[PDB]
RNA sequence: UGCCUGGUGUCUUGGGUGU
C-alpha cells in the first residue's frame, strides 16, 4: 500500500527460505534496496504496526496525523519479547547455519495487481495480415505483429 | 464485581510476572 | 458548509488542540509566533479527511513521499478482491475473485466507512526484508 | 431474516466491541491530553 | 470467503478452530486470549483466524439456483 | 632460512573502525629507527600495549594448491603463535639509509622501516612473518 | 473532469492550487496525459445544488 | 503455462543417469560429480561429511540454477587414496551415525513415554 | 478415420495414472490428450490409455 | 556417539535436542522432515454434484489440504509404480462425501467429518481424515442452505511435501543452537548496548553464559541443536522423526549403489 | 506508419525478470515462445541426421521443427503430416526448427534512446513465462523488474545472424562512444555486498573457502594460501575477488590523498589482478571510467570484460546469500543526542530568517545588485533554509554507526545518497513549487490556517520533520504541491525531448 | 471400406500499463 510494485522472480520452497528460532519462514521476501532511494518508511512503520498487533490480537491504528509515534510501538513490541526494532536472528535454508545479519520481519499486507504475465506473453512466426497494406495485424489477441 | 471493585491496594497486589489509543479492538459491521 | 470562496475570509483551526496556548519521536506543531493573538473562527473536524476515497487506504501517508501516495492511489484500483457479492448472478466480461481476502491489520479509521474491512482486496504476508539469494533484486 | 448463528454471534461481538473502543480509547485519549498540556 | 485449512506461512491447520474462536469471543473472552486459549502461538497463525472476513455469510444469503 | 629477526615493542594499539582487526606500532628494542607498523586479527592474536613481540619475517616455511597441514609434518611455523603470508608490493629505496618495505597479507598491510643493512634481503615477490608471544 | 484537453497545454491548471485544500485528493491523480486534470473529490466534500 | 511438473523435481527419466562421473585432469586425483534430481539435503551432508576426513585436500558442490533439481561435486583427495572409495566411506559412515542417532532417540522415546 | 478422436479417455500407466482426458490429436502411436485436471494437453502413447465406452472402460480396442 | 535428549513429549509434538552431531546432519534432517517424508493425500476429486456457492475447484482444493491418517504409509505403493490398470486398493484409498441440508431455513456445516473410507488397502490403518478426539468435528469444509447439495468421490494417494505442499507432514519446525553466541556466527545490530537489546533465547539457561574474561575459541563448532518437531496429525512426532531418519538412510544407501554399481 | 517503421514477423514479447545465474550475453527465453518462433536452417551434410531428427520429433516436442520447405519453394507443414518419418531430407532443403540454445537473437526495449537500447543476446530455453536478464544489462536497457516488457526478434539468415553476432553482441557495446566510459557495472546487492565482503575485517573458513572458489567458472583448480595461516588458516574477501579478477591487471587509485598505508582503507591497488589494499565499491566495479570494467576491456578484450561479470557476481552472490543484508525501521533513527543537535540547529535557522523578516520589514536589508528587495529577500530566505536542511543531514550522518544499513548501502553506491538520509532522519526540508518557495494561492496567505501576510519559514512550505516523524497536515499539502509540480514537469519534458531528438537524428 | 476444415471487419472513443 505504499507503492512498492513488483514481479515474482523466482519461488522458493518451505525448506529452502530462511527460518526464525520459531520456525516462521517468510511468505516473501523483498530487496533492502527498495527503500532508501523512494523514502517509504510508512512501509517499515505498518511491518512493525502489524506485527504488534497480531501478537497482541488486535488490529493497529494508522490514521494519518495522530499522536502515534514510532517508539511506543516498538515498546509494546519489546514487552512481548520481541526485539523492540523488528529485527530477528534468522537461519540460512541450505545449510542451516545462522545469518550474520539479523532480519526485518514481520507481516504486511500485499495485494495482487491484474497484470499477469500469462496475459502478457506473445509470440508470433507468421498469420494474419491486414488487407490493405498486406503487413500484420495489429494486437496479441489477434496474433499480431510487434512494431 | 470486576478488577475496578478491588481495592487499590490489592489491585497493586496484581503485578505482571494500561491500554493504548492506537490499538483498536477489531469488529465486523464496521459502520456507515 | 464552507466553500473555495468564503474560505478566504476565515481563520481555521487544525485541531481542537489548537483552540488554547524533549521527545525526539514526536512531531514538531508550528510555533506561529507571528501573532501576538488568535480568533479562530472554525476548527477542521479532522485533517486527514483531507484525502479521497483510494488514498484513505494508506496507512501513515505522512510518513511517505508525496509520489508514492500518488503511485500508490493509481494501483489500489487495480487489486484484486471482492467487488461485490452477487458475483455469481452477474455476467461480466471480466471478473477477478480472490480467494481468501483479509482485513488488514494496520487500518485507517477511513476504511471504516469505505466498506474495506467486509470487501477487502488484499492479503497479510509474513515479509522479509533481506537479499537472500540475488533473485529479488 | 433468519439469521445463522454465527450472524448473531458475530453481531453480538461487534457490539461488545464498539462499546468497549468507545470507552477505552477515548480514556486513553483523554489520559494523553492531559498528559501533553502539563508539559 | 470462508476459513482457509491451512496457515499460510508454516501449514498449521486452522480451519477447525474457527467455530471455537467464535464461542469463545461470545463468552466475553479478548482475541487475544482467544487466540491464546487456542492454542495459536506463532504470529503467523494468529494473522490467519484474526484477519479472516467470513464473506460465505453474505454469498448464502441469496436464492438457490436449483431445487 | 629466516631472512629478518628482532623483538618489538608495542607502543600503541588502534583498534578504530573495525572490530577484528588492530593497527599495532612497535620499535626494535635494539635498533631503534626500525619502525613496525601491522595489521593482526584481535581474536587470534590479541595483544596490548608495551608487549613484547618476536618477529621473524621468512621467504619460506621449509627446513601449488594449498592443502591442510598434516599432523606428521613440520615446518618452521610450529614455533610461532601468528603467522601470515603476503605479498611485497612496494621497496621503497629511500633516502641515505631509510627504507621501507610495504606488505599485503590480503588486505591486511604492514609497512616496515629501517636501515639498508637489515633490510637488504627483503627484496622478496612473497613474505611469511611469524610473531611468537 | 477539467475539460481543457491536450492542444495548448500549460502546467498552471495541472499544478496542485493552495485553494484545493479539503475539497480535492492531494495525492489521486492519473498518469500521462491526464494527471493533474483528472480530480477525485475528498472524502467530506459535497456540491451544492 | 511453461510451469514444469512438479514431479520433476525428484522423479528421475530412465535416460538420465542418477551419478556420472567425469575425472578433472587439471589437478591430480581429482572427480567431479554430477547428482541428478537432487538438492542441497544430500549435498550439504556429504560435504560436511567428507571435509573432516584427513585424505580429503578439496570438497565443494553448487547448484548451478534453482529452477533445475541437480548439483555438482568436486573431490580430490591425497595420493594414496582413490576418491570413490572416500565418498563410499562418507556415505557408509553418515548411514552409521544415522542408525545410531534413530536407535537412541527410540530409546529415550520409550523412556520418556 | 481415428474413431478415437474427440472421446472421453482415462489414463492407466505413468505420472497421470487415473485422469479423465479427451483426445485431441491422432496421427498415430502419440496421441495427444487434453486433461480436465489442469488446463495443460499432453502427448501420450496408445498403450496408456483407456477409452470411454457404452459399458465401463475398454483399452486401446475400440 | 551421537546424543539424543528428549525435552517434552506429546502425541503431535516433540521438542527435544541434538548433541555430537555436524550442523550439516541436523540441518538435511530437518530437511528432510518438512519436504521428503511420505504421507497420504486427497489427490484426485470426482465432482458427481455440487450446487452449493463455493466453485468446484475452490473445494477440491481445500479437500486436497485435509490431513488424513498415514500410519501405515510404508506398506502403500506409489501411483506411478503400480502396474495395476486404473487405481487398485494397494496404491489409492477411495473417500466419499455427501452433504444435503434439510428443511427451508438455517444453514448446514459440512465438516471433514462427513468423509467415509469406502476402499482401501487391507488391514492397513490409512485413509481414515485426521480427528483430534472422538467429538471432533474436524475441518470445517463448506456450507449449505436450502436444496444445495455437495456429493463428491475422492481418491488420495502417496506422495512427498516436493510435490505439493498438501503432503508435508510436519507444519513449522523450529530450530536452534547456540543461544549464547560464543561462536560469533551472528553480529547484532544495536543502537546504545547489544546485550540488553536483543530478548534472551528460550534455551539461555541450558548453557552456561561466557565469562567476562573469557578469551574468544577459534576451535569451537556448533554441538548442540535445540529443535522442534510439530506435525498436522497425520503423523505422530516420533513417527516423523524416525521416519525422516530413514528417508535420509535410504537416500545415502540409494547413492552407495549407484556408486557401487557403476564401476 | 508504414514504410519507415512497419509492424514484424518472427518476434516475441513478454515480462522481464532478473537471473543471477546467467551469463552477461545470455537471455532466458520460455519454452513456448521457442516453439513458437523459428530459424531456416538449410539442410546439409553437416547436420542433415540432426535435422531428421528434429523433423521426426515434430512440432510438439523439443527440441523440433514446424515446417520443411522444398527447393521449389513448397511448405510442408508438419502438424497436418500423417507421414512426418516418411520423409526424407535432401541438401539444399530448410527446415524451420524451432529455437534453440545459443541463438544470438535481439534484445529491444522502448523507448530506444541509444543503440545500447538493442543488443543481441545468446538464447537459453528455461521453463516458466518471462524473459531472463543477467541484472548487468539492466542499465543500458534502463530496465527494472517491476513490470517492464522487452521485444525478442529472431534473425532469419546466415548473414544477419553472423551480422548479429559480430556487430550488436552485448560484449562488443561495454564501452560507449558517448562519454568513452562503461555502460555496464555491477550494481544493487551485488554492489552492496562486494563492498561489505571487501571490508579489512572480513575473514573467511576454508570450507566456505572451497565453495567460493568451486562457484567461480574461470578458476584454474589452485587454492591461494590463506592470508592467515596460524592459529587457523583464514582467507580474506579480497583474495576470494582477486580470484574472480583475470591475472596481468593493474589498477592504482588514491582517493582523498591517502597514503600507500591506507589507514582508512580508501584509494585502491591491483598489481596482477590481485587487491592489496582498499574498499571495492561503486569507485572500483562501478560503470565509471577508469575503472576496473574499462581497463579489462581494454586490455582483455569483450569476451574477458563479460566472464568478469560472471565471476565477480557469483563469488559476491554466495558470500551474501550465506551472509545476509536486511533494513529496518531501527536505521532511520537517530540518538537523543544527535536530535537535539539538529532541533538546535533548525531553531537557529528559522532565527535568523526571523531576523532577515524583520531587517527587510525596517529597510535594513542589503539588496544583491540585479534583485529587487523581494527577490534579494526570497533568495537570502531560501539560502538559509537550504543550508539549515544540509546542516541536520550532516549531523544525523555523523551520527551513523558503521552497522547502519542505510550508511552501508549509501557507501557502497549501491542505493541512495545523502539527501535521503538527511530527509528519513533530520529534515525534510523546504518545498519548492517552480523554484520558488510555497505562492499565495489564497487571499495573502498559503492555507487558511495561517494570518494574513505571513513569511515565517513553517507558512511558506518549509516541513522541519522527517519522514520517520511525521509530516503534520500543512506540510504534507506543501509537500504533495512539490511532488505534484515533479510529476508534470517529467510528463510534460518527455514529449520535448523526444521530438527534439526526432529533429536531431532525422 | 466410410473417411478431415484453416478463413477473419473497419472506424472512432475511453480507460489503463512501462519509461
Ligand atoms: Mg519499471
Ligand atoms: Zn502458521
Ligand atoms: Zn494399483
Amino acid at each position: 500500500r505504499h507503492g512498492q510494485k513488483g514481479t515474482i522472480g523466482v519461488t522458493y520452497r518451505h525448506e529452502d527460505m530462511p527460518f526464525s528460532a520459531e520456525g516462521i519462514v517468510p511468505d516473501l521476501i523483498i530487496n533492502p534496496h527498495a527503500i532508501p532511494s523512494r523514502m517509504t518508511v510508512a512501509h517499515l512503520i505498518e511491518c512493525l504496526l502489524s506485527k504488534v498487533g497480531s501478537i497482541r490480537g488486535y488490529e493497529g491504528d494508522a490514521t494519518p496525523f495522530t499522536d502515534l509515534t514510532v517508539d511506543a510501538v516498538s515498546n509494546l513490541l519489546r514487552d512481548n519479547g520481541y526485539q523492540s526494532r523488528g529485527f530477528e536472528v534468522m537461519y540460512n535454508g541450505h545449510t542451516g547455519k545462522k545469518l550474520m545479519a539479523q532480519v526485518f520481519f514481520g507481516p504486511t499486507y500485499y495485494q495482487r495487481l491484474r497484470h499477469m504475465v500469462d496475459d502478457k506473453i506473445h509470440a508470433r512466426a507468421r498469420g494474419p495480415v491486414q488487407v490493405l497494406t498486406r503487413q500484420p495485424v495489429e494486437g496479441r489477441s489477434r496474433d499480431g505483429g510487434l512494431r | 464485581l470486576a478488577i475496578e471493585n478491588l481495592h487499590p491496594d490489592d489491585r497493586l497486589l496484581l503485578v505482571d510476572p494500561s491500554p493504548v489509543f492506537f490499538l483498536r479492538r477489531p469488529q465486523y459491521v464496521s459502520d456507515g | 458548509y464552507v466553500d473555495g470562496e468564503e474560505e478566504e475570509t476565515i481563520m481555521i483551526a487544525m485541531t481542537p488542540e489548537d483552540l488554547q496556548t524533549n521527545d525526539t519521536a514526536k512531531r514538531i506543531k508550528p510555533e506561529m509566533s507571528t501573532s501576538s493573538h488568535h480568533t479562530f473562527t472554525h476548527c477542521e473536524i479532522h485533517p486527514s479527511m483531507i484525502l479521497g476515497v483510494a488514498a484513505s487506504i494508506i496507512p501513515f501517508p505522512d510518513h511517505n513521499q508525496s509520489p508514492r501516495n500518488t503511485y500508490q492511489s493509481a494501483m489500489g484500483k487495480q487489486a484484486m478482491g471482492v467487488f461485490l457479492t452477487n458475483y455469481n448472478v452477474r455476467m461480466d466480461t471480466m471478473a477477478n475473485i480472490l480467494y481468501y481476502p483479509q482485513k488488514p491489520l494496520a487500518k485507517t479509521q477511513a476504511m471504516e466507512y469505505l466498506k474495506f474491512r467486509e470487501l477487502p482486496a488484499g492479503q497479510n504476508a509474513i515479509v522479509a526484508i533481506a537479499c537472500y539469494s540475488g533473485y529479488n533484486q | 431474516v433468519v439469521a445463522s448463528k454465527a450472524s448473531s454471534s458475530m453481531l453480538k461481538i461487534d457490539q461488545r466491541n464498539k462499546k468497549l473502543n468507545n470507552r477505552f480509547i477515548r480514556k486513553a485519549e483523554m489520559a494523553a491530553v492531559e498528559k501533553r498540556k502539563l508539559r | 470467503m470462508i476459513i482457509p485449512v491451512r496457515c499460510f506461512s508454516c501449514g498449521k491447520v486452522v480451519g477447525d478452530k474457527w467455530d471455537a474462536y467464535l464461542r469463545l469471543l461470545e463468552e466475553g473472552k479478548q482475541e487475544g486470549d482467544a487466540l491464546d486459549e487456542l492454542k495459536l502461538k506463532r504470529y503467523c497463525c494468529r494473522r490467519m483466524v484474526l484477519t479472516h472476513v467470513d464473506l460465505i455469510e453474505k454469498f448464502l444469503r441469496y436464492n438457490p439456483l436449483e431445487k | 632460512s629466516a631472512l629478518f629477526d628482532d623483538i618489538f615493542t608495542v607502543q600503541t594499539v588502534d583498534n578504530g573502525r573495525y572490530n577484528k582487526v588492530s593497527r599495532i606500532i612497535g620499535i626494535s628494542t635494539t635498533n631503534s629507527a626500525i619502525k613496525l607498523t601491522l595489521d593482526i586479527n584481535n581474536e587470534m592474536f590479541p595483544v596490548s600495549q608495551d608487549d613484547s613481540l618476536t618477529v621473524t619475517l621468512a621467504n619460506s616455511l621449509s627446513l601449488k594448491s594449498w592443502r591442510p597441514p598434516k599432523p606428521t609434518d613440520k615446518s618452521l611455523a610450529d614455533d610461532y603463535d601468528y603467522v601470515m603470508f603476503g605479498t611485497v608490493y612496494k621497496f621503497e629505496e629511500g633516502d641515505e639509509d631509510k627504507i621501507k618495505v610495504y606488505v599485503s597479507f590480503g588486505g591486511l598491510l604492514m609497512c616496515l622501516e629501517g636501515g639498508y643493512k637489515s633490510l637488504a634481503s627483503l627484496k622478496q615477490d612473497n613474505l611469511y612473518i611469524l610473531i611468537r608471544r | 473532469n477539467t475539460p481543457i484537453g491536450r492542444d495548448g497545454k500549460l502546467a498552471k491548471p495541472r499544478q496542485l492550487h493552495n485553494t484545493h485544500w479539503g475539497l480535492v485528493c492531494p495525492a489521486e491523480t492519473p498518469e500521462g496525459q491526464a494527471c493533474g486534470l483528472v480530480k477525485n473529490l475528498s472524502l467530506l466534500s459535497g456540491i451544492s445544488i | 503455462m511453461n510451469a514444469p511438473d512438479r514431479f520433476e523435481l525428484f522423479i528421475l527419466p530412465d535416460d538420465v543417469p542418477k551419478l556420472k562421473i567425469t575425472p578433472d585432469s587439471r589437478v591430480p586425483n581429482c572427480i567431479i560429480i554430477k547428482f541428478e534430481r537432487e538438492d542441497h539435503t544430500l549435498a550439504n551432508l556429504l560435504r560436511e561429511e567428507l571435509a573432516l576426513y584427513p585424505d580429503v585436500t578439496f570438497v565443494a558442490y553448487k547448484v548451478e540454477h534453482p529452477l533445475f533439481a541437480n548439483f555438482v561435486m568436486r573431490l580430490q583427495t591425497e595420493e594414496g587414496t582413490r576418491p570413490k572409495q572416500a565418498l563410499e566411506r562418507a556415505c557408509a559412515s553418515i548411514i552409521n551415525k544415522l542408525k545410531t542417532l534413530d536407535h537412541k532417540f527410540n530409546e529415550e522415546w520409550n523412556i520418556k513415554n | 478415420r481415428d474413431p478415437t478422436l474427440n472421446k472421453t479417455v482415462k489414463i492407466r500407466q505413468g505420472g497421470y495414472k487415473g485422469k479423465i482426458g479427451i483426445v485431441k490429436e491422432a496421427n498415430g502411436d502419440r496421441f495427444r490428450v487434453e486433461l480436465h485436471n489442469p488446463n495443460k494437453t499432453i502427448p501420450i502413447p496408445c498403450s496408456f490409455l483407456l477409452i470411454e465406452s457404452t459399458h465401463g472402460w475398454v483399452p486401446y480396442e475400440d | 556417539e551421537p546424543k539424543v535428549n528428549i525435552i517434552n513429549a506429546q502425541d503431535d509434538e516433540v521438542e527435544l535436542m541434538l548433541s555430537d552431531v555436524n550442523l550439516s546432519l541436523a540441518n538435511s534432517l530437518r530437511r528432510t522432515m518438512l519436504a521428503e517424508v511420505p504421507t497420504l493425500a486427497i489427490d484426485l476429486v470426482e465432482i458427481k454434484m455440487n450446487t452449493s456457492v463455493l466453485a468446484d475447484e475452490f473445494i477440491s482444493h481445500r479437500l486436497g489440504l485435509i490431513p488424513l491418517v498415514s500410519e501405515d504409509v510404508e506398506e502403500m505403493k506409489y501411483s506411478r509404480d503400480c502396474t495395476c490398470e486404473d487405481y487398485c486398493d494397494e496404491c489409492s484409498v477411495v473417500l466419499e462425501l455427501s452433504a444435503r441440508h434439510e428443511g427451508e431455513e438455517g444453514t448446514t456445516d459440512v465438516y471433514s467429518s462427513s468423509l467415509i473410507k469406502v476402499s482401501g488397502p487391507g488391514n492397513l490403518n490409512v485413509g481414515e481424515p485426521v480427528r483430534r478426539d472422538d467429538y471432533d468435528q474436524g475441518i470445517l469444509l463448506c456450507k449449505l442452505r436450502n436444496h444445495q447439495e455437495l456429493n463428491i468421490r475422492c481418491i488420495a494417494k502417496k506422495g512427498i511435501a516436493k510435490e505439493h505442499a498438501k503432503w508435508s507432514p510436519c507444519s513449522a519446525i523450529a530450530f536452534e543452537y547456540d543461544p549464547h553466541n560464543k561462536l560469533k556466527h551472528t553480529d547484532f545490530w544495536f543502537e546504545v548496548d547489544a546485550k540488553k537489546e536483543w530478548p534472551d533465547s528460550k534455551y539461555a539457561t541450558w548453557e552456561e553464559p561466557p565469562k567476562p574474561g573469557e578469551v574468544f575459541d577459534y576451535k569451537a563448532k556448533p554441538n548442540r541443536f535445540y529443535m522442534t518437531v510439530e506435525t498436522t496429525g497425520s503423523l505422530k512426532a516420533n513417527q516423523v522423526f524416525s521416519r525422516g531418519i530413514k528417508t535420509l538412510q535410504e537416500k545415502l544407501a540409494n547413492v552407495l549403489f549407484e556408486l557401487e554399481n557403476s564401476r | 506508419g508504414n514504410l519507415m517503421g512497419k509492424r514484424v514477423d518472427f518476434s516475441a514479447r513478454t515480462v522481464i525478470s532478473g537471473d543471477p545465474n546467467l551469463e552477461l550475453d545470455q537471455v532466458g527465453v520460455p519454452i513456448s515462445i521457442a516453439k513458437t518462433l523459428s530459424y531456416p536452417e538449410t539442410v546439409t551434410q553437416y547436420n542433415i541426421h540432426r535435422l531428421t531428427e528434429y523433423v521426426r520429433n515434430g512440432p510438439n516436442e523439443h527440441p523440433g521443427a514446424k515446417y520443411v520447405i522444398r527447393d521449389n519453394g513448397d511448405r510442408i507443414d508438419l502438424r497436418y503430416h500423417k507421414r512426418a518419418g516418411d520423409i526424407v531430407l535432401q541438401y539444399g532443403w530448410k527446415v524451420e526448427r524451432h529455437l534453440m540454445d545459443d541463438d544470438p537473437v535481439l534484445f529491444n526495449r522502448q523507448p530506444s534512446l541509444h543503440k545500447m537500447s538493442m543488443m543481441a543476446h545468446r538464447v537459453k530455453v528455461m521453463p516458466y513465462s518471462t524473459f531472463r536478464l543477467n541484472l548487468s544489462v539492466t542499465s543500458p536497457y534502463n530496465a527494472d523488474f517491476d513490470g517492464d516488457e522487452m521485444n525478442l526478434h529472431v534473425p532469419q539468415s546466415e548473414e544477419t545472424r553472423a551480422e548479429l553476432s559480430q556487430l550488436c553482441a552485448v560484449p562488443l557495446q561495454i564501452v560507449s562512444p558517448q562519454s568513452n566510459k562503461p555502460v555496464m557495472g555491477i550494481v544493487q546487492d551485488t554492489l552492496c555486498g562486494v563492498r561489505k565482503m571487501t571490508l579489512r575485517d572480513t575473514f573467511i573458513e576454508y570450507e566456505q573457502v572451497m565453495n567460493m572458489l568451486f562457484w567461480v567458472p574461470s578458476w584454474d583448480g589452485v587454492v591461494p594460501q590463506p592470508a592467515i595461516l596460524k592459529p587457523k588458516p583464514l582467507w580474506t574477501g579480497k583474495q576470494l575477488l582477486s580470484i574472480a579478477i583475470p591475472s596481468g591487471i593493474h589498477l592504482q587509485r588514491t582517493d582523498g590523498g591517502n597514503s600507500l598505508l591506507s589507514p582508512k582503507d580508501n584509494g585502491m591497488l591491483i598489481v596482477d589482478g590481485k587487491v592489496m589494499f582498499g574498499v571495492v565499491d561503486k569507485k572500483t566495479v562501478g560503470s565509471g571510467g577508469g575503472g576496473l570494467i574499462h581497463t579489462v576491456m581494454r586490455e582483455k578484450g569483450p569476451k574477458i570484460c563479460a566472464e568478469l561479470f560472471g565471476n565477480i557476481q557469483k563469488v559476491v552472490n554466495y558470500w551474501l546469500l550465506h551472509n545476509g543484508f536486511s533494513i529496518g525501521i531501527g536505521d532511520a533513527i537517530a540518538d537523543a543526542s544527535t536530535m537535539k543537535e539538529i532541533t538546535h540547529a533548525i531553531s537557529s535557522a528559522k532565527e535568523q530568517v526571523q531576523e532577515i523578516i524583520y531587517k527587510a520589514q525596517h529597510n535594513e536589508l542589503e539588496l544583491k545588485p540585479g534583485m529587487t528587495l523581494r527577490e534579494s529577500f526570497e533568495g537570502e530566505v531560501s539560502r538559509t533554509l537550504n543550508d539549515a536542511r544540509d546542516s541536520a543531514g550532516r549531523s544525523a550522518e555523523m551520527n551513523l554507526k558503521d552497522l547502519n544499513n542505510v550508511k552501508q548501502m549509501v557507501s557502497a553506491g549501491s542505493k541512495g545518497s545523502f539527501i535521503n538520509i538527511a530527509q528519513m532522519s533530520a529534515c525534510v526540508g523546504q518545498q519548492m513549487v517552480e523554484g520558488k518557495r510555497i505562492a499565495f494561492g489564497f487571499a495573502d496567505r498559503s492555507l487558511p490556517h495561517f494570518t494574513k501576510d505571513d513569511f515565517s519559514p513553517e507558512s511558506k512550505g518549509f516541513v522541519e520533520n522527517s519522514y520517520l516523524r511525521g509530516l503534520t497536515p500543512q506540510e504534507f499539502f506543501f509537500h504533495a504541491m512539490a511532488g505534484r509540480e515533479g510529476l508534470i514537469d517529467t510528463a510534460v519534458k518527455t514529449a520535448e525531448t523526444g521530438y527534439i531528438q526526432r529533429r536531431l537524428v532525422k
